[PDB]
RNA sequence: AUGAUGUCAUACUUAUCCUGUCCCUUUU
RNA sequence: AAGUGUAGUAUCUGUUCUUAUCAGUUUAAUAUCUGAU
């Protein structure tokens, strides 16, 4: 039906919701770029991807959109993108009457390395990463009514804007699905001084590392 | 455009249309290609040897897949 | 050396994720897919614990998970792609509690 | 960067257990890396409690192993197999074999050979004449595999997983010239294959639930640990494959996948019965199961005690 | 389904009236002589049917002749295969090459038939169809094509490799020819390897003839490569050795050499 | 054009495994890669024969059939001669032939991966390794020696051989077991 | 087939209709072209059922009566997940029969 | 005269083997059996070249010493003299070669 | 004939089944020490 | 040849070169036809064709060098009308 | 030199075990026992001609003792 | 017709080795597959008819009595 | 002392095959 | 003293290259073939 070039490679693809409800489209996230360019004669919209102010990072390493989920209610519709360096942004399409107006994008929380999010009904975001234990979290803020500010495709820059990190203001995590991943090395032998042997089983990426003393029992 | 190079089909012969089946005057530069490009849909395929991979370097399960993506086009080089 | 595969552990890393009512009730229900074993999950809304509902070994690579929802339904299938060339829809079945497949085409080869 | 560690004794020396760390600097994920190697010698003294670099000997490549033989550190520096013996300033290699394919991957230390896994080719089983001080391949493996991990079964049977996902057994047989002086001479056969499924990194079956029989345990990059357990009884064996045989064609998987395709991706299957699918009678259907009682001429509870008789023995 | 009416003698006769049945012009009368020859193998007993069978002289080799070998299968199917094997082992000691490729025709659809009941006779066919690959006659390779191909399709994941090996060892010469019949057959017994052997050792097998300089060899091993392509699309990554990086070209992939 | 032979086989890893016909090939550097790997098989001496590979077997006289103790102790071969000497019944036994089919069944030799079948492959009676003082049995019988040999006194003699410097005599040098009388 | 090598299968698309197979070709596998072990059902194109091409025999091409399956030969062997095996061509069989 | 036997044996082929002593061989299987024979032995042996396989189908002299060569221990025969124990220093110094280490040996 | 080995089998089977009960005595024993 | 670059039929008129191609066509072709003019009117309909069909098009109604002569002479014709801005050749403007 | 022949034996002694007997003196390069084709037995005498002049004297010297088929096997140049 | 078929080959097998009784001739000989061979001619024959037909063409005696002068100088 | 050539006979294999139709051409 | 047809394969019988060279196609290389002395 169409085809429609981009400027550079893209790596995730997000369908905004149409008809009734939001407007037809699908966002394409890049190398330190967010464009929203539906079908007809709607106009493409670019954003950069944030970067973490003073952040200690290599430079020439840009940001890919990890992982992305979209909470489609009967009022409005808001997605939640991952970005690689965990700090979960929330995107919010600016529509026209009948075309896109803007890509506003605001710092909702800081979170792991995520594999995967699901927005899931009752305030509930299930983030599991791609190591380490899931993540459940209590959605109690909805993005607005703080002094977070919101970067918006129509805001010029040339230079991207600047992110200033914190903790998890609009989020309260609720428990932690264990799950021990990446077993890098294991040892099968009573190190303690009980007969039950416990396994020594190493696992998890850096700052997620966990020398788990499995012991075949009930907590 | 006087060329005469009609390359469509002359008798339905064998005409291998798998993508990598391979040939006869299949050259070094075609069959690292393809080896190449079988290697790396693997390495997107098993989640388990993605994992494996991708635990090497700090870097995500979506850089491993960007770039492993992107060295689809030319891994070996323009022959 | 006629050994016989014991799994005491499953997987308990997340490849896919979906989330939709597919239980066919009011409740959400989340649909993990791990390298070789998909899960289904029903968490508190009040507790806030996360139990495993349901646990069954796909025998098979699970390479990309999406729901789907017919017009007018009140219940998610379950599209199912391996690496194997069969695309599978299944659907849950709490009333036995064991995922039914509802449709399977072949597509291609395997592998 | 560091890839290996171990602790040991030396001949030479005391009572003094000396930690051998391995390290190389300016390498890269890029086929464009190896600067140099370091193999700092950590003294840790002090009731065991105070680790001390002292010696500091360079390596030639990238180091991947480190392990003992006959008091010796047997070390792997890329294609090649260095045992050293603790100096002064350096490990002094008092002995060097270069008869390493790709890359040392790793190193078994047998109580006289060694098992050399590489990064691309098989396991092979090298003999270490301490008399002559010299090493030399005894054998070589028919089938490759990309070696992560490994496991000395017995005094010649040797356990390795595969980085495409799968594990192997290759058991050396009886008239493995032990004495020597397409590719190689000697050859060996493969006793075990079966695909775990999930890339598995660490494998040393012992002893689980004490009072049962030791079994290798087996680990899982998605975080998954099993257990492989022998059938004592050629009966047991045939009751378990006339199980896995009406189960495969009663209640199938639901991905459409093959058993025996499911099992044999990367390498075809060698005597392994795959217990997962074996579980899945507990939870089968009453029409299944009275289907398989029949096959199998015995009663579905009969079954259950069957199955459950294995994890009782063999596991915890 | 009665079985029971039929005397001894009477299904011997029974037998020997049908024995003429075979020389029909139609396909579905042979086919229901050979139900009918292992309805009667089923009741009576091996030993005289299997008797009875032997005598086949093939004195056409069309006009289902081959038909007594599939009778002979349909018997060892009914029947225990334990008495059914050293009796066509023993028949296939006569000198004719009608005989000799008659009992490897049923030898092939036996095996065939018995699929996962192979897992004991693999050591006991092994020599025989060893014998019958040194290729005496074009007939005598078919035969031997298709029984590997059959044992290979029946013997998957039962644990026989060192068979199928030995099998393959004497195969592999079978590769070069330019009968139809046989080529087919040769085609057919490497996928069946590939499918039981695994594609690892038909790689290994398959890897110096890829870039071969002549033409038919090349054409030939490209053939053999394009089948074990076609399928294990999945596993030829493992298979395919590490390459050296030339100037212009790195083709080693080194992620593969990513030590964790 | 065309790679001189001698510059391939000075320019490979391994030239021992080079060709004539490898010169004039499409890719010679890749053949001699492939050719030496580890469990590479090569292609059949039939590349250059012209006797379609099974013209070699002509005036070779060759028995029937060369059948098993499985089945030679089974009775068949002697069953199936009185059988076709009174032609041109028994029922010797079922449970005898299933101990024979399942107990008694013997594990042939099988070949390695590599073992490709060459022309005649019958003329090609192969050995291991016959060191000095390792041969077979039937030396010693027709020597008819008890249970070393009497060749290791010449060489006190004549002095050590020259062909095996590596040879350790028993008694004098090696301080015999068995069959064996070298080391 | 091995009865007929000229014979073009159609190698296209697979559906979601059963076929059939002719009473005189009954039993037959498909593409084995054996007579025993059959594993998997026979999947037509979704072209080679329309109207008068609907009913017809797979290999025989005739009108069919019992529903065929795949040879379980060809299901192990990864061949019966393969395209449309509809016999298109007729050629070399039944061509001068009609003159007998 | 079967010149039929003569095209078809491969007879009439000229063949020069500078290693079978300048030789002539009128066929390609006279050529492989002239490259490996008693007088291409005795040729090898009075120039030194000693039989092997990537040294058999060779013709040119020079690039025999070549292949001799390279072929002459391209990395081996290096057990190991490391081994000196020079405990002059004791906590970092003990790097000698084993010759030194038997100079030390014998003269102190 | 299948009846004599479904005999034996039946036999086999007692006997492996009186194994595993001295088997699991002797493991019971042993836990309990 | 001047048929490898890229052209776009979109971007230009039809009528200016319909009269052309017929006239083309009666003095290599000799004889009034129909079918032919219709064949390449329709050729050029796509939003993005092909100069390679057109040309094998070509060979096989005209001879082969009448072929050459008419995509020689469509080809650079379609090409100018395409780089006008307002999309017509220089032919357009002088009659 | 280095060839030599060996007599003193019968229908016992055949090609690989002469060849095997040699060996454990010293190593057969290449033996020849011609048999009589028409009778088809051991004509007890064959030719060898070793790897060098060395051990084909060496074998003449100290291997001219063994005896094949309980008959001498002796050993003389040639 | 069938065994009567049989009862012909039997009977044609038994003409031929009379005929190569008669004859005396040492080329004619049984194979392993039911054919017979020529060692004098070294060929094959399928029916019997091939293996007593070697006589008319490729007179090899002429080559065999080289090898009979090779064994005798004399005449 | 292998082979190439091709009228003319011969054995073999494909579990090859005997009611197959104009149910579809109805153009002037 | 009975077999019908559809495709393919081998073993049998009869014939031919002492042509010295050059170039090309083709061959793994020969061979064969194509033009000149």
């Amino acid at each position: 039906k169409y085809s429609e070039p981009l400027e550079e490679h893209g790596n995730f693809l997000i369908t905004v919701p149409g008809g009734s409800d939001g407007p037809s489209g699908v966002l394409i996230c890049s190398e330190n770029y967010i464009t929203y360019k539906n079908f007809g004669d709607q106009p493409d919209i670019r954003c950069p991807i944030p970067r973490r102010r003073n952040d200690l990072d290599d430079p020439e390493r840009g940001m890919i959109f990890v992982c992305s989920a979209t909470h489609k209610t009967k009022s409005m519709f808001f997605f939640l993108a991952q970005t690689e360096q965990g700090d979960i942004f929330k995107i919010t399409l600016e529509t026209d009457e009948d075309m896109v107006t803007e890509i506003r994008l605001k710092y909702f929380d800081t979170v792991p390395v995520a594999a995967a999010m699901c927005v899931l009904k009752t305030g509930f975001l299930f983030v599991a990463s791609e190591f380490g234990n899931h993540y459940l979290y209590q959605i109690a803020h909805l993005g607005d009514d703080d002094e977070e500010p919101e970067f918006s495709s129509a805001m010029p820059l040339e230079d991207t804007f600047f992110f200033q990190p914190r903790p998890l203001k609009n989020l309260v995590l609720v428990d932690e699905l264990d799950s021990l991943s990446p077993i890098l090395f294991c040892q099968i032998a009573d190190l303690a001084n009980e007969d039950t042997p416990q396994l020594y089983v190493a696992c998890g990426r850096g700052p997620r590392s966990s020398l788990r003393v499995l012991r075949h029992g009930l907590e | 455009m006087t060329d005469r190079y009609t390359i469509h089909s002359q008798l339905e012969h064998l005409q291998s249309k798998y993508i990598g089946t391979g040939h006869a005057d299949t050259t070094k530069w075609e069959w690292l290609v393809n080896q190449h490009r079988d290697s790396y849909c693997s390495y997107m395929g098993h989640f388990d040897l993605l994992n494996y991979f991708a635990i090497a370097e700090n870097e995500s399960k979506a850089r491993v897949r960007f770039n492993l993506m992107e060295k689809m086009l030319q891994p070996c080089g323009p022959p | 050396m006629f050994l016989y595969n014991l799994t005491l552990q499953r997987a308990t890393g997340i490849s896919f994720a979906i989330h939709g009512n597919f239980s066919g009730t009011k409740q959400q229900e989340i649909v993990v897919s791990r390298g070789k074993i998909l899960e289904l999950l029903r968490p508190d809304p009040n507790t806030g614990k996360v139990h495993t509902l349901l646990t069954v070994e796909v025998f098979g690579v699970i390479r990309s998970l999406m729901a789907f929802r017919l017009t007018g339904g009140t219940k998610d299938y379950i599209v199912v792609g391996s690496d194997s060339g069969r695309i599978v829809i299944l659907e849950y079945q709490p009333s036995k509690n064991m995922f039914e497949k509802i449709h399977q085409e072949t597509f291609g080869k395997s592998g | 960067a560091a890839f290996s560690v171990a602790v040991c004794r030396f001949s030479n020396t005391g009572e003094d257990w000396y930690v051998l760390v391995g390290v190389a600097k300016d390498l890269i994920l890029n086929p464009r890396s190896v600067a140099g190697g370091f193999v700092y010698t950590y003294k840790l003294v002090n009731n065991g409690e105070k680790l001390e670099f002292l010696h500091k000997t360079p390596v030639e490549e990238v180091p991947a192993a480190i392990a003992p033989f006959q008091g010796r550190v047997l070390i792997g520096v890329g294609k090649l197999l260095r045992v050293y013996d603790l100096g002064k300033k350096k490990l002094l290699r008092k002995c060097e074999n270069k008869h390493i394919a790709n890359y040392i991957s790793g190193i078994q230390t047998i109580g006289h050979r060694v098992i050399v896994s590489d990064v691309q080719e098989s396991f092979i089983w090298v003999r270490y004449k301490r008399n002559e001080n010299q090493l030399i391949i005894f054998a070589d493996d028919t089938y490759p595999r990309w070696v992560t991990t490994a496991s000395l079964l017995d005094y010649d049977t040797v356990a390795g997983a595969d980085k495409f996902g799968n594990i192997c057994v290759v058991r050396l047989p009886p008239n493995t010239n032990d004495e020597v002086d397409n590719g190689a001479s000697q050859k060996a056969e493969v006793i075990m294959n079966y695909h775990v499924g999930e890339t598995v990194l660490s494998l040393q079956k012992t002893t689980l639930i004490p009072g049962g029989s030791e079994s290798l345990v087996y680990t899982t990059l998605s975080g998954g640990i099993g257990i492989l357990v022998p059938f004592t009884s050629h009966e047991d064996h045939d009751f378990f494959q006339h199980v896995e045989m009406h189960l495969r064609s009663e209640h199938p998987p639901l991905c459409g996948r093959d058993h025996l395709s499911f099992r044999s991706y990367y390498f075809p299957v060698k005597n392994v019965i795959d217990g997962d699918l074996c579980e899945q009678f507990n939870s089968m259907e009453p029409n299944k199961q009275k289907n398989v009682s029949e096959e199998l001429d015995r009663t579905p509870p009969e079954v259950s005690k069957k199955l459950e008789d294995i994890r009782t023995r063999y596991a915890f | 389904r009665g079985a029971e009416y039929v005397s001894a003698r009477e299904w011997m006769r029974i037998c020997f009236e049908l024995l003429e049945l075979l020389k029909a012009h139609k396909k579905a009368i042979r086919r229901a002589t050979v139900n009918t020859f292992g309805y009667i193998a089923k009741a009576i007993g091996p030993h005289d049917v299997l008797a009875t069978l032997l005598n086949n002289l093939k004195v056409q080799e069309r006009q289902n002749r081959v038909c007594t070998t599939v009778a002979i299968a349909i018997v060892a199917e009914t029947c225990s295969p334990f008495t059914v094997l050293p009796a066509l082992m023993n028949e296939y000691r006569v000198p004719e090459l009608n005989v000799q490729n008659g009992v490897l025709k049923s030898l092939s659809f036996l095996f065939e038939y018995i699929g996962e009941m192979g897992k004991d006779y693999i050591y006991a066919v092994t020599p025989l169809l060893e014998d019958a690959l040194m290729d005496r006659d074009l007939v005598h390779r078919q035969t031997a094509s298709a029984v590997v191909q059959h044992m290979s399709l029946g013997v998957y994941g039962f644990g026989c490799e060192d068979s199928l090996n030995h099998l393959l060892n004497y195969v592999w010469p079978n590769v070069f020819e330019t009968s139809p019949h046989v080529i087919q057959a040769v085609m057919g017994a490497l996928e069946g390897l590939r499918v039981a052997i695994g594609p690892c050792r038909m790689l290994q097998y398959c890897l110096q003839g890829l870039f071969h300089p002549a033409r038919k060899v090349r054409d030939v091993y490209w053939k053999i490569y394009n089948s074990i392509y076609i399928g294990s699309q999945d596993a030829l990554i493992a298979h395919y050795p590490r390459i050296y990086n030339d100037d212009k070209n790195t083709y080693i992939r080194y992620e593969l050499d990513y030590i964790l | 054009n065309r790679f001189t032979v001698a510059e391939l086989k000075q320019l490979v890893a391994r030239p021992d495994v080079v060709e004539m016909h490898d010169v004039t090939a499409q890719d010679p550097k890749l053949l001699v890669h492939l050719k030496a790997t580890r469990n590479s098989v090569p292609v059949p001496r039939h590349w250059c024969f012209k006797r379609k590979y099974l013209q070699g077997k002509r005036g070779i006289e060759k028995p029937p059939f060369e059948l098993p103790d499985f089945i030679k102790r089974t009775g068949i071969q002697e069953m199936r001669e009185a059988l076709q000497e009174k032609e041109e019944k028994i029922d010797i036994d079922y449970q005898k032939l299933h101990d024979a089919f399942f107990k008694w069944q013997t594990k042939p030799k099988l070949t390695i991966h590599g073992d490709l079948y060459y022309e005649g492959k019958e003329f090609e009676t192969r050995l291991k390794e016959k060191k000095p003082g390792d041969l077979s049995d039937e030396l010693r019988i027709s020597l008819g020696m008890p249970v070393p040999p009497p060749w290791l006194i010449a060489m006190q003699r004549y002095g050590p051989p020259p062909s095996y410097p590596n040879l350790k005599i028993p008694g004098l040098n090696s301080p015999l077991y068995g069959d064996v009388f070298g080391t | 087939a091995k009865h007929h090598p000229d014979l073009i299968f159609c190698r296209k698309q697979a559906g979601v209709a059963i076929g059939r197979l002719c009473e005189k070709c009954d039993g037959k596998c498909v593409i084995c072209d054996s007579y025993v072990r059959p594993c998997t059902l026979v999947r037509i194109c979704d072209e080679c059922n329309y109207g008068s091409y609907q009913g017809r025999c797979v290999i025989c091409g005739g009108p069919g009566v019992s529903d065929a399956y795949y040879c379980k030969e060809c299901t192990i062997q990864e061949k019966d997940r393969d395209g449309c095996p509809k016999i298109v061509n007729l050629g070399s069989s039944k061509t001068d029969l009609f003159y007998e | 005269i079967p010149y039929w036997l003569y095209k078809l044996h491969g007879l009439n082929i000229n063949y020069n083997c500078e290693i079978c002593g300048n030789y002539t061989y009128r066929g390609p299987k006279a050529f492989q059996r002239h490259f490996a024979e008693w007088r291409h032995a005795h040729g090898m042996r009075c120039l030194g070249i000693p039989n092997t396989a990537h040294f058999a189908n060779v013709t040119q002299i020079e690039d025999a010493v070549s292949l001799w060569a390279k072929l002459k221990l391209q990395k081996a025969s290096e057990r190991w003299q490391p081994d000196t124990e020079e405990e002059y220093e004791d906590s970092s110094g003990n790097v000698v070669n084993k010759k030194t280490y038997e100079d030390l040996k014998r003269q102190g | 004939e299948t009846i004599r080995r479904q005999l034996e089998l039946e036999k086999k089977k007692k006997q492996d089944l009186d194994d595993e009960e001295k088997t699991a005595k002797f493991i019971e024993e042993q836990v309990r020490r | 040849e001047c048929l490898e670059k890229k052209v776009d039929m979109s971007k230009v008129n039809l009528e200016v070169i319909k009269p052309w191609i017929t006239k083309r066509v009666t003095e290599i072709l000799g004889f009034e036809d129909d079918v032919v003019i219709e064949f390449i009117f329709n050729q050029l309909e796509v939003k993005n064709p092909d100069s390679k069909m057109m040309q094998i098009n070509l060979t096989g109604f005209l001879n082969g060098k009448n072929a050459r002569e008419f995509m020689g002479e469509l080809w650079p014709l379609l090409l100018s009308a395409q780089e006008n801005i307002a999309g017509i050749p220089s032919a357009f403007l002088e009659l | 030199d280095a060839t030599v022949y060996v007599g003193g034996l019968d229908e016992k002694v055949s090609e690989p075990l002469l060849w095997e007997l040699f060996l454990q003196a010293g190593p057969v390069v290449n033996t020849h026992m011609p048999k009589d084709r028409v009778t088809g037995q051991h004509q007890g005498y064959g030719f060898v001609e070793f790897l060098s002049e060395e051990d084909a004297d060496y074998a003449i010297k100290i291997m001219n003792m063994i005896k094949l088929y309980g008959k001498p096997i002796r050993v003389n140049k040639a | 017709s069938s065994e009567s078929n049989r009862d012909r080959r039997e009977r044609l097998r038994q003409l031929a080795l009379e005929t190569i009784d008669i004859n005396k001739d040492p080329y004619f000989m049984k194979n392993h597959l039911g054919s017979y061979e020529c060692k004098l001619c070294l060929t094959l024959h399928n029916n019997e008819g091939s293996y007593l037909a070697h006589t008319q063409g490729k007179k090899h005696q002429t080559n065999l009595a080289r090898r009979a002068a090779k064994e005798a100088k004399e005449a």
